[PDB]
């Protein structure tokens, strides 16, 4: 079986309502043997709905499935900040083989907000095994969309950095990224200046985190 | 009724691995049991699965990679036999998958790579009074190069979790994971108030505990 | 065959 997921991404403010597709190659036995799973990230699966349109036991009644058939919709009224996650369908044709769709990612939208942007210089202890990570912290912020650029000493470092960014928060639907410049002891204390530059929409203009070595 | 997964560990490419199904609280015999995978980022693949008689099916692309059985009358296995470094995956064991009598397993974690074990180096992303974005102080923990996956960061004991931020890990160009945890705090407490990042890798039994200060 | 998984 192959189920197809579209689009791979859905949005909506904290109280609106998204609409999650699946589509089936071929129709799903007795045309209605097709489940919702919810992952939010680290968890394990939870399935919410199954029979196309039965609510699972203790789900809310704002997830709503329906469809028949081949193509199918989980509906998510009144959304929650909470709602961030993966949703997957699950499908079969003869009730043994088994498949998931591609997942759609429910993003919680909201106002833009800038991200508040911290520098950190690397510790004198891990100064003293012989390697200098230097972070740069962007805090709260949407949407995800954000670029981070390092200078030692208005040099542009490229290729040795690396970014993470948080998932959507439950709570605030912010993201937050950390960016680590790497450099060795011996290229790490032959510059000065260790600046990070934050562009994003909530900025007007680049702003700029930055340091001084030994001081 | 619960099930578990055993059997998740750093493993080489090529090399055969058996995870473990464990189930209490109803017979094996009575329900269908499934196995289901997950890469890091990716989405959820069903592996197979036997149902109550005793026959087992499998995916398309899982047709001759992955042998499911009982091993036990109280265990259901999956030995993948030539392991490759697309196999790493979180491999969840589950009753059924469908119905409402469905309960999954918490999974267990697979690292398919030649890469050995290693603990982290824990350092702090110490603070400043004079870089504090409007009375409002970040600091934390940079815990990196360490193998496998995962490494759990809380903030005092548990009892700090309000404006924490713990970032998914980054694999560096040397196989190593490197990730870190952030917290916002008030500035005024810098001075007053204690913050101790805890970290563990259990692949390694590293436990510790670091106090950021500025 | 085939048979109930789910």
């Amino acid at each position: 079986q192959v189920l197809t997921q579209t689009p791979s991404s859905v949005s909506a403010a904290v109280g609106g309502t998204v609409t999650i597709n699946c589509q089936a190659s071929q129709s799903v036995y007795n045309k209605n043997y097709l489940a919702w799973y919810q992952q939010k990230p680290g968890q394990p699966p939870k399935r919410l709905i199954y029979s196309a349109s039965t609510l699972a036991s203790g789900v809310s009644s704002r997830f709503k499935g329906s469809g028949s058939g081949t193509q199918f919709t989980l509906t998510i009224s009144d959304v929650q900040a909470d709602d961030v996650a993966t949703y997957y369908c699950l499908g079969s044709y003869d009730q043994a083989a088994h498949a998931f769709g591609g997942g759609t990612k429910v993003v919680v939208e909201r106002t833009v907000a800038a991200p508040s942007v911290f520098i950190f210089p690397p510790s004198d202890e891990q100064l003293k095994s012989g390697t200098a990570s230097v972070v740069c912290l962007l805090n709260n912020f949407y949407p995800r969309e954000a670029k981070v650029q390092w200078k030692v000493d208005n040099a542009l470092q490229s290729g040795n950095s690396q970014e993470s960014v948080t998932e959507q928060d439950s709570k605030d639907s912010t993201y937050s990224l950390s960016s680590t410049l790497t450099l060795s002891k011996a290229d790490y204390e032959k510059h000065k200046v260790y600046a990070c530059e934050v562009t994003h929409q909530g900025l007007s203009s680049p702003v700029t985190k930055s340091f001084n070595r030994g001081e | 009724q619960s099930v578990e997964e055993s059997g998740g560990r750093l493993v080489t490419p090529g090399t055969p691995l058996t995870l473990t199904c464990t189930v209490s609280g109803f017979s094996l015999s009575s329900y269908p049991m499934n196995w289901v995978r997950q890469a890091p980022g990716k989405g959820l693949e069903w592996i197979g699965g036997i149902g109550t008689s005793g026959n087992i099916w499998y995916a398309s692309w899982a047709k001759g990679r992955f042998i499911i059985s009982r091993a036990s009358s109280t265990t259901v296995d999956l030995k993948v036999t030539s392991p490759t470094t697309e196999d790493t995956a979180t491999y969840f064991c589950a009753r059924g998958l469908y119905n409402d009598y469905t309960v999954w397993g918490p999974g267990t974690l697979v690292t398919v790579s030649s890469a050995s074990t290693k603990g982290p180096s824990v350092f702090p992303l110490a603070p400043s009074s004079k870089s504090t974005s409007g009375g409002t102080a970040a600091l934390g923990c940079l815990v990196k190069d360490y193998f496998p996956e995962p490494v759990t960061v809380s903030w005092n004991s548990g009892a700090l979790t309000s404006g924490v931020h713990t970032f998914p890990a980054v694999l560096q160009s040397s196989g190593l994971y490197s990730l870190s945890s952030v917290v916002t705090v008030p500035s005024s407490s810098l001075g007053t108030q204690t913050y101790i990042c805890n970290v563990n890798h259990k692949p390694s039994n590293t436990k510790v505990d670091k106090k950021v200060e500025p | 065959a085939p048979e109930l998984l789910g």
